[PDB]
């Protein structure tokens, strides 16, 4: 009667984990990368030094 | 080390100016020393 009972319980947990894996990748896309760009902002004393 | 590079770089590049400038400045000090010695010898000739 219930060969399809399963799945739904994991779908909520799995969707969450997969999302979270990307959440971590996502903050890198901008926070870590802009922090890297911050280094450029710090580097870009270059023009002053030049 | 991007920050430590920034520190060593400003330190290096300002120091580097010393070579850039002394290739003509050190030359001047010696030119002045030379003239001083040369004028003496001509003074001695006038002493003759």
């Amino acid at each position: 009667q219930l060969n399809d009972l399963e799945k739904l319980y994991e779908e909520k947990q799995d969707a969450l984990m997969r999302h979270e894996r990307e959440r971590r990748e996502i903050i890198t896309y901008e926070q870590e990368m802009r922090y890297s760009k911050l280094v450029d902002a710090e580097r870009q004393v270059r023009e002053e030094r030049l | 080390q991007m920050q430590n590079r920034k520190e060593e770089i400003q330190i290096l590049e300002m120091e580097a100016q010393a070579a850039a400038r002394l290739r003509q400045v050190m030359e001047l000090r010696e030119k002045e020393d030379r003239q001083r010695m040369v004028r003496m010898d001509m003074d001695i000739h006038r002493q003759q």
